[PDB]
């Protein structure tokens, strides 16, 4: 085995660039718990909450367009079609909603749930929503005519987050219960478990270009690849955990949140993490307040977002003094796993 | 001989005896080297307090000798040494006693050879039948002499009749205030009511 | 019978097939 | 391999320490890997597979997993033993390879002395200082300008 040892103490990579604070957007009034930001113009975010309203900030300026309220309970999770004009939120009082954007109002209720429902995702080809929550399947909504088609059967546990892909392995789901499910839809039944983690697998996300999807854990977050539901990589993850979220970018750089109030960066190739930062928590608040609840790049690969739970939006740029003129991070002694 | 070490300290300090006999001197010293990483902390006492006592009987070289208490070192192996720093640096001795209550009274009676104002010092050291002992420095201490009387009234009431009589005779001496006294009497008082309330 | 026993369970699956090359291609 | 202790297969035995200590390249897995022989008894066997943890250890040593002090057990340990086995010679010449590798007739009873002086570790000041003392002494009493 001391050859897999050898082999990681030469390829040494590349070099990616710091990360730094260009801005706080106040103005929430709960915690800040999901982003999503055009898939087209790059003009504004959508920012779920906790007040339960959902307010588009501007990108360039950081001032506010509107206001979309429209829900009860907490909203956790907003996504925007690229295909349609349209905004699926979703929230805990069981929920699916769609937007219209056109018109900034509601327009089709997805029903049926059980339970509070924690996670969308918009397939990519197909007008279809995914969507999961606490009851522990994952239904398929139709778009247009608003009947669950497929419900699939599943985990024994809260489904944390869910994913759509464009071929098979088509929608990947994390869950309590401490596994990932690789899913085949019209089967209707797994295609395959990826078990490894030990607790719940709170975040995910798909590389948007290497086609496999970074999965989290608690405390030590794996890479998997798709069509074979591979391994690949292990980053180099001492225990920062709880990780709330991961993100992914054009670049390979990969993101992650911490609750203790770090953010972790690495490098996708390697599991090199190569920066940490405290987010300075807050003017008045309370050491426990200073988490990350969510995270997202703009299309540009080149901006940060987050919400954090001390109700306020921090945007995060790319520093590009760098090169390595000094640059360099932590480096690059890979340890035993 | 050797063919036994091959493959007994009684045996050991016999052997070394005869070389001594012979006055080969060194070479038995060498001796001592050879059984000390036998037998480990336990037996290698039996050998290594006869071979302190000799080997500075012979040579009485500074730092030869401070090696080989350093090797010996892991009680009366700190009296052995500390008596072999004051008359070959003093301090460093000092520093060593300083590095129970026997040798607490050793320490400070080093210290007072180096003269009387450690000795004071000492104490605030031994407090953490001691109280006996600072009471037994603290009175030549003020009694000389306000840290020190503050001191006084706080290891008085620390944990006593002579003690009463002790800062009796300290109001007595002031040519400091009947009231001061008897709030004193009342303190000591209040700590007889502390220790009739235990069980 | 060494295959039949624990059959299932094997250890290229446990290991991470990034950690020789970075670069292997998806 | 408490298994195997209770059956013969001495031969197997081996087998397991070579899956063991190549799957854990760790200092008391080569330990227990010839404390086990210092039990059974092979002479031949035991020096040699210290010659095949020695030279995989210097070998891939600067890959550098194994901490100095590991290493220095593995001299202390192998070495001392190798004067066990009246090749002193070779104790003090593997020696040599290691302070090499890394950062009227008692003329010889003081250069035995004063080379295990010199040949003590002295990591720090005045762990070196200390030893400077005791060197010093020993040439004082027995290259003069080099020393």
């Amino acid at each position: 085995i001391v050859n897999r040892y050898e082999k990681l103490l030469s390829q040494r990579p590349e070099w990616h660039a710091p990360w730094k604070l260009s801005r706080v957007i106040n103005g929430h009034l709960g915690w800040v718990r999901c982003v999503a930001i055009d898939p087209v113009d790059n003009e504004w975010f959508i920012t779920g909450s906790n007040d339960t309203t959902m307010k588009v900030w501007d990108l360039a300026t950081g001032k506010l367009k509107t206001t979309l309220a429209g829900h009860v309970m907490t909203v956790r999770d907003v996504a925007v079609s690229d295909r349609h004009p349209y905004l699926f939120s979703v929230s805990e009082d069981k929920t699916v909603k769609c937007w219209d954007l056109e018109k900034n109002q509601i327009i089709r209720d997805y029903y049926g749930h059980l339970s509070g429902v924690r996670t969308v995702s918009i397939h990519p080809t197909l007008d279809l929503i995914a969507t999961a929550g606490r009851d522990s399947v994952i239904k398929l909504w139709d778009m247009r005519t608003r009947i669950p088609v497929i419900t699939l059967v599943g985990h024994k546990g809260p489904i944390n987050q869910v994913q759509c892909t464009p071929v098979d392995p088509q929608v990947v789901s994390s869950s309590t219960d401490a596994t990932v499910r690789l899913w085949d839809v019209v089967a209707g039944k797994t295609m395959k478990v990826l078990t490894h983690h030990k607790r719940s697998v709170r975040a995910t996300a798909l590389h948007p270009k290497e086609f496999s999807v970074a999965s989290a854990c608690t405390d030590d977050i794996r890479s998997w690849g798709l069509a074979e539901g591979s391994l690949l990589t292990n980053f180099e993850s001492e225990k920062t955990g709880i990780i709330n979220t991961l993100s992914i970018n054009q670049d390979d750089v990969l993101f992650a949140g911490g609750d203790n109030g770090v953010l972790s960066f690495y490098d996708y190739k390697s599991g090199h993490k190569y920066q940490s930062l405290a987010t300075r928590e807050m003017v008045g608040s309370l050491e426990g307040e200073r988490s990350v609840l969510c995270s997202t790049f703009d299309k540009t690969g080149l901006r940060l977002i987050t919400g954090e739970a001390d109700k306020s939006i921090k945007i995060w740029k790319q520093d590009e003094t760098a090169t390595k003129e000094s640059e360099p991070g932590l480096a690059w002694n890979p340890n035993l796993s | 001989y050797n063919t036994v070490i091959d493959l007994t300290p009684a045996m050991a300090e016999n052997f070394a005896l005869f070389l001594q006999n012979h006055y080969e001197v060194m070479e038995s010293f060498q001796v001592y080297e050879k059984t000390i990483p036998l037998f480990p902390p336990e037996i290698q006492y039996e050998l290594w307090i006869e071979y302190l006592e000799v080997a500075t009987s012979h040579q009485l070289s500074p730092e030869h000798i401070r090696f080989l208490f350093e090797k010996a070192l892991k009680k009366t192996i700190f009296i052995a040494y500390s008596v072999f720093e004051e008359r070959i640096l003093i301090s460093k001795s000092i520093e060593i006693l300083r590095r129970l209550q026997l040798w607490r009274m050793c320490i400070s009676k080093a210290e007072s050879t180096l003269g009387p104002s450690v000795t004071r010092e000492l104490y605030q050291e031994c407090i953490q039948k001691a109280v006996e002992f600072v009471i037994k420095f603290s009175d030549f201490e003020s009694s000389i002499g306000r840290e020190i009387l503050a001191y006084g009234a706080k290891l008085l009431p620390p944990s006593e009749l002579w003690d009463s009589f002790e800062i009796f005779e300290l109001k007595h001496g002031d040519k400091t205030y009947k009231d001061m006294l008897k709030m004193k009497k009342v303190l000591e008082s209040n700590m007889l009511i502390d220790s009739a309330s235990v069980s | 019978l060494t295959d039949q026993i624990a059959k299932n369970v094997k250890l290229d699956d446990f290991i991470p097939k990034r950690q020789s090359n970075f670069e292997l291609s998806v | 391999v408490d298994f195997e202790i209770r059956q013969k297969n001495w031969n197997g035995v081996r087998e397991i320490y070579s899956k063991y200590v190549m799957a854990h390249p760790q200092m008391q897995t080569w330990l227990k890997w010839v404390r086990f022989e210092n039990r059974h008894g092979n002479t031949e066997f035991t020096r040699s597979v210290y010659s095949l943890a020695i030279d995989t250890v210097a070998n891939l040593q600067n890959l550098q997993i194994w901490s100095d002090m590991e290493v220095a057990k593995l001299v202390n340990s192998f070495a001392h033993w190798e004067a066990a086995q009246q090749e002193y010679e070779r104790s003090s010449a593997l020696y040599q390879i290691a302070i090499e590798k890394w950062p009227n007739s008692i003329e010889e009873t003081i250069s035995y002395k004063r080379k295990m002086e010199y040949e003590t570790i002295l990591s720090n000041n005045a762990y070196d200082y200390d030893t400077w003392w005791l060197y010093l002494d020993l040439i004082s009493e027995s290259q003069t300008f080099e020393k």
